[PDB]
């Protein structure tokens, strides 16, 4: 029956209230003032909370739950009764627990030295991402891309290899056919009669909605190709790919450190109103007060007048330790507040704009139950945020809070630098969150062996994003494992939805206000539609399916990506311009490395007759020291030198099963090193006896393609 | 009459319990109230403002409580809620008028107020101007418990947890209210 | 003439004084006191002397010396016509300064880290030390012990043979032959007619006073051994050497840290008076008061006054960067100090007359020009300060200073182990630094080429002192680069000279004040012979042959041994008989590897007549790699495991012209364990055609020894 | 007469140069003197203690410099040194008597005090009671110098220096003599 449902409710929502107002009252009072007592003042209010948690969920089964009609507590109750990872055994939750935290502290705290001068060693934070986002030296970045991998990467693969699978019987113990399956349960809804969607629906949304951003993607790909054709020559072919180290940051997420070798005019700045905010004498005060009045122009509340003097909006003056990375607190109970230490740039200027935008959303949804107060789903609550921070920081707005002189004109030059330096952070993330997600899906659900994972990644690699390695890695590194959100188990769908509800917002916004121009120097200031489009639907929350919550404001039922085409026009007409000579597209056979290579055939029956041995990984072991040693003896009786080659001087790409494959050697420690076609083809013509002795062939079994036998 | 001294005083009730304080034989005319700096809410329906001036010392009375900020709107006549069919019911017809205010210098420790309870749970709505004290374990659904306490029964009456950060519609409130009849 | 040189000594001691002084107090100032504004107030002055100290050495060659017959200006300008380092050209100079700062660096700071937990790793001083000093764990000693010189001893192989070169040089072009006879030239005098000493003579002397010693250091090292074969069973034979890393510490220069293994009556504890200085009150000054009244008690001075107030007693109250290394200071112009923070302790209790018999030799010569204000040589100035601590900790001086009551009685079981604690460390010495010194000199002169260092270090090892290493190091390490005074370029032999010169004065002291017992109970408080005899060489200084300086307190002209064997006699007599049953000696042919080794001989002209090829180390390198890639197959094939061998798992010893070694196998990277012998034999039986084939050898050629062909 | 009052003054004379002061037509006696705290050598030959109370007025001077602490046994008749022969000379026969004392507060400035000098080099000996101030370079050996100061010949005037931290030979010492004659 259902009365006794709402009785329990009435009493868990009394309950949590508090429970959850202490906790996060220890954590703010540790936050804002590190020392050695808060961490154990709010330990144990983590842990009572914890424990009081999972003991109302394990009380909360004794109802069956498929009686009951009304939506609301149904949604609590399923929200409620679910049961998380305490389906294992005891010493499968522990050895699971071992594997998440030896991971954490591995990606944490590893370190690479240099070969040189082996006593300085470099992290990940300090020092690596400046080197790889700074330089602009091939070798150092070739040395640092293939270090970090070549250290830490390689630590990583048996681990994860468990992980996968204590993973997978987790969620088959819970009713999911995999972990993948388990993850897409958040775009799920069920009995509305006309706006239902299921979990296998995702999947052929996101590959039907991806196809239409090829057409864009390749002419930005084919431009910044032709623009660093200047500053890496003879590096880089007409009509390859791009190697994978000269992008921008240790693994290409982003490629907004480009756009130094990539303004389209160098002598035309960009707006900064840096020294107006300066020469006014601005402090931290007046930024929040404008963005209170801006917030306050669209027809939405005040602030809480508990708001200004419990927050903490500047780093305190004597130095103390208060770590800093500007956030919006919901405690509850009516408690709202902000942390950041606020300098005068305009950067901060805009994300005071972000941040208070999490506090208008979280002030709306107040008025529901306690377990049904969050975002429709992960894509809303930074949509929503950042929708603001885009049109807060147009020229029109800029100039009419008085930061800039109205003798200020627009250039149409300024409009194609600005949207440039937008899309090389927008659409360039796209891809590759597309083949990440795709793999880890692949991977997860079984169709892909323990022994094919660095065979797909950088063939899916080619395939979709366009970048080809510049050094062949076998199957014993992980390079997926060398990514913040894999190693630390976090979804990372969402950054692909989001950017798409956050244009679809701005585009059904847009309307509202009766703009006319073009939708980039849109602004929806002095408005009062817009206003409450917007509220009558922050003040849902999960208390209705997200497919409905998304037609209240624009009009459909399914996300939609022409919006933003409708954005990036100006740029299409003008990309389609520049690129008449160029050839738009690449082709997947190229690679920095395939013009030093030499090619090995070998067959065995023909020589061997019904002996022949079976050909396992030791023969190629045995292959790569003789090849070795035959580059010593050369070097040694021909230049006079004594360099000491070895077994991981040799590189080999390409294995068939009809034994046949490339390679090609390196110097002893420099990695972006390789020794002549025509040095090694010199060598191997002197000790090709012993080479042939060792495996019991006759030059006419083992070939190498393009030496011919003559004596 | 010393009324005046009931709007100052050092603590009131809870709302499962209230004070009934008789008045008579005086002379109060009724102005030097509703006009003070103090005040935030005097809502009144039965007598107009200053029309309080007339045939009125028969049988009037007193009562106090505190209550939370979002809930003065469950006070008034009608207005169904949560505290207005448990702990205090107010007839349409006879009310004299209402009258509350903030109080969270007298109250709201730092680490936290318990010495206010209210009812939760009950069979039947309460009759208009009833009370009860009564504290037993409340029989959800149909089975027996006697003092378990374990599962469908579980006691009525919560504390309310008063801390000096909380936002506007929860800090305590003190309320009184007046009854005005005829002889 | 004379009196030209007499007035630019005039001149020049008056110029010294004041110079040295201000460059004094700026060093003191510093490290009373670390900031970081003094040390550029004392880095400025350092350079002031250095200038003016080298301009007046470049003035003073205007004076030939063969003219001067007044001996005190002769030994002056001797001292101060000497050239250094400043007769190279330039850019060779800087060649040399940058060398000797990266050895420095390159020793301070390396680094080994856990095999298995790689994100660990330990420095020398706070760590490594702890392992070797404090462990009882084979396998844990055998890592440490193995890991520092594998990576860092190979960093300082190609420095180190550049140094020697350039030194050589420095040396040649001052009419010396090598460095070596360079380094001698502090034991040499001339002209005194019946006071003479060459180099070449001390090279005689050390090696005949040696010889007397052996008959002392058996006996020790066989007692060691017995009872070491109690603590590590099943890896000691008794017939043959210690292994290299069972001794204390990472060389095994003290065997100090061996006491606890080897007390030869645990249950009788040593004199101890510690809870008798926190029962009485003890501060700091009291210990100071009666050092003083001590020295005073014998016929010296006392204090100056000035000592009392200037010096530094006690560590600061406040925590003050203030470095603390017991030190005495000689300012200059009658100023003397102490630098130490003195706990309470009978530790310090001896320190403190240790470092006040510095000062009292420092107040004595201060009547003499300002160049001949030393020590006669390098060995005086430390045997005069441990004559003192060496008679201070008695039982019947610390019974009348009243910190032992006199109920305390003596039993010679106490007197055995004082004893043996002090041969431990006295005796277990001087064969590492007699082998140490002999090595450089032979390498510096030029009898060991470069390509024999590590041979005969490891053969000179066995042969004097007795000791083996455990693992086979070929030509590409250097171990005796792996210590401090080798790096840092310091000077080794007075550390066998002081320990002589010790022994002697104190026989020659206890004879003067009528001793009559055993010679290490002897004191000499409450005298005035000993004190009068003392000071009768104290007061000379340089001015003086220190040859002559010897005869003035014992009645002799060379160093001597049998003072300190008359001081060790108690515990001949007690060694001899517990050496009764054991084997007092060694062998020089054990090892502790050489039970799970192989033999290979090869014969090339038998097998291929007038074409065999030459065997240079290329060879050696295919045939590790051909034993590992053997070791691979027969693990895969038969044992059903996945183990990755390399070639460096394989070692190899004793190569000879007519090709045949030993050889042993070592698991990955654990250095510690040992495929044992049988399982390599099956491994080579199985695969024996493949290594024939890869070098055109035919069963006959190409022998194991042990190993009969069947099939 | 006014010698209570040369034993307190600012500033003394170097040792190369000193002060020539008379005394005549006095009554001086010399028991409060040789008689006090803060003396430490009173030496004296010609003239026993408590024997200079007899005809003494006549022809009676003063002379007050300084030098440091180890060279005091210098002044005394006899006992050749280094400053005997050169700065200061006085003859065996005629002494008065020598008084001396130490004054470290008086000088020795932390930094370093070079406000005295000494002559160090000159071609021979002096004679009894002379004096000299000329500053010439010294032709030391055979070779003719002029004003050059490079080699074979240097300046003949050095500093002290005085620091408060030296030891007990190394402090300044101030000192007077006296002349006792007859007419």
């Amino acid at each position: 029956i259902e009365e006794q449902a709402k009785t329990f409710l009435d009493k868990f929502n009394h309950e949590a209230e508090d429970l959850f107002y202490q906790s996060s009252l220890a954590s703010w009072n540790y936050n804002t003032n590190i020392t050695e007592e808060n961490v154990q003042n709010m330990n144990n209010a983590g842990d009572k909370w914890s424990a009081f948690l999972k003991e109302q969920s394990t009380l909360a089964q004794m109802y069956p739950l498929q009686e009951i009609q009304n939506l609301t507590v149904k949604l609590q109750l399923q929200a409620l009764q679910q049961n998380g990872s305490s389906v294992l055994s005891e010493d499968k939750s522990k050895r699971l627990n071992t594997i998440l935290n030896t991971m954490s502290t591995i990606y944490s705290t590893g370190k690479v030295c240099n070969p040189d001068n082996p006593q300085e060693c470099l992290l990940l934070e300090p020092g690596l991402n400046e080197i790889m986002a700074n330089s602009l030296d091939y070798n150092e970045r070739l040395w640092a891309w293939e270090s970090w991998r070549s250290e830490v990467g390689k630590q990583l693969r048996p681990l994860y290899e468990e992980y996968v699978v204590l993973k997978n019987e987790m969620a088959r113990a819970n009713h999911y056919e995999d972990y993948g399956d388990y993850w897409r349960g958040d775009y799920e809804v069920n009995g509305v009669d006309g706006y239902d969607y299921s979990r296998g629906q995702l999947i052929e949304d996101v590959e039907h909605t991806f196809e239409e951003i090829k057409p864009l993607y390749e002419h930005l790909h084919a431009y910044v190709r032709a623009k660093l054709m200047n500053a890496y020559p003879s590096y880089i072919s007409p009509i390859g790919c791009l190697p994978a180290h000269l992008l921008g940051d240790m693994w290409g997420r982003f490629w907004t450190n480009l756009y130094s070798l990539t303004v389209p005019f160098g002598q035309k700045p960009n707006i900064d109103v840096t020294d107006a905010m300066v020469d006014q004498a601005w402090d931290a005060q007046r930024i929040f007060k404008e963005a209170e009045k801006f917030f306050v122009s669209v027809g939405l509340p005040n602030m809480t007048q508990g708001f200004w003097e419990n927050s903490m909006l500047t780093d305190p003056g004597n130095v103390q330790k208060a770590v800093c990375h500007p956030t919006a607190w919901d405690l509850g109970k009516g408690d709202f507040r902000i942390l950041m230490c606020t300098k005068v740039t305009m950067d901060d200027f805009l994300t005071a704009h972000h941040e208070m935008g999490h506090i208008q959303y979280d002030m709306a949804y107040a008025a529901q139950p306690f377990l049904l107060r969050n975002g429709a789903n992960e894509g809303f609550h930074e949509a929503v945020g950042e929708i603001m921070s885009l049109s807060a920081a147009t020229p029109k707005h800029l100039k009419s809070i008085g930061l800039l002189s109205p003798d200020f004109q627009e250039d149409n030059e300024t409009e194609i630098n600005f949207l440039l330096k937008q899309a090389l952070t927008i659409v360039g993330t796209l891809p590759f969150t597309y083949m990440l997600e795709k793999w880890r899906w692949m991977v997860f659900k079984g169709e892909i062996p323990k022994d094919q994972w660095m065979k797909k990644w950088w063939e899916m690699k080619r395939e979709i994003v366009g970048v080809v390695e510049p050094v062949p890695h076998d199957e014993t590194y992980c390079d997926p494992a060398s990514l913040f959100h894999v190693s630390n188990d976090y979804s990372f769908i969402r950054y692909y939805t989001r950017t798409l509800y956050q244009f679809q917002f701005q585009e059904a916004l847009c309307q509202a206000a009766k703009h006319e121009g073009p939708l980039h120097k849109c602004d929806i200031s002095n408005s009062t539609e817009a206003g409450q489009k917007l509220f009558n639907m922050l003040r849902l929350g999960k208390s209705e399916p997200w497919t409905l919550a998304l037609e209240n404001v624009v009009g459909a039922k399914n996300m939609n990506v022409r919006p933003l085409l409708n954005y990036f026009e100006p740029l299409f007409t003008w990309l389609k311009d520049q690129n008449k000579n160029s050839f738009v597209g690449w082709s997947t056979d190229w690679s920095p490395y395939a013009d030093q290579s030499i090619k090995v055939r070998i067959s065995l029956k023909s020589a061997l007759g019904d002996k022949a041995y079976e050909w396992n990984d030791n023969e190629m072991y045995l292959f790569r020291s003789s090849v070795a040693y035959a580059m010593r003896q050369y070097f040694l009786k021909v230049k006079n030198q004594m360099i000491l080659f070895g077994e991981e001087d040799v590189r080999v790409a390409n294995l068939k099963p009809r034994i046949s494959f490339n390679f090609f050697v390196t110097a002893p420690k420099n990695v972006s090193d390789i020794i002549p076609r025509t040095e090694v083809e010199k060598a191997i013509r002197m000790s090709r006896s012993r080479i042939n002795d060792a495996f019991r062939l006759n030059d006419n079994s083992l070939e190498f393609l393009g030496i011919q036998p003559t004596l | 009459c010393p009324f005046g001294e009931v709007f100052n005083a050092t603590r009131f009730a809870s709302v499962y319990a209230w004070n009934r304080k008789r008045i008579s034989n005086c002379v109060a005319d009724y102005s030097v109230l509703y006009n003070s700096a103090s005040f935030s809410t005097f809502k009144c329906y039965g007598v107009s403002p200053t029309k309080l001036n007339d045939l009125c010392f028969t049988n009037v009375y007193a009562d106090s409580f505190v209550i939370r900020g979002d809930e003065v709107r469950q006070i008034a006549p009608g207005q169904t809620g949560k505290i207005a069919d448990y702990n205090y019911k107010l007839p349409d017809d006879f009310t004299g008028c209402v009258i509350a205010w903030n109080s969270n210098n007298l109250d709201s420790k730092v680490g936290g107020n318990y010495n206010y309870l209210y009812r939760l749970f009950r069979k039947s709505n309460l009759k208009p101007f009833e009370r009860d004290i009564s504290t037993e374990i409340y029989q959800a659904g149909s089975t027996p418990c006697n003092g378990v306490e374990g599962f469908n029964c579980y006691f009525p009456l919560q504390s309310y947890g008063f801390q000096p950060t909380n936002g506007v519609g929860y800090q305590p409130y003190r309320v009184v209210v007046l009854s005005f009849e005829l002889l």
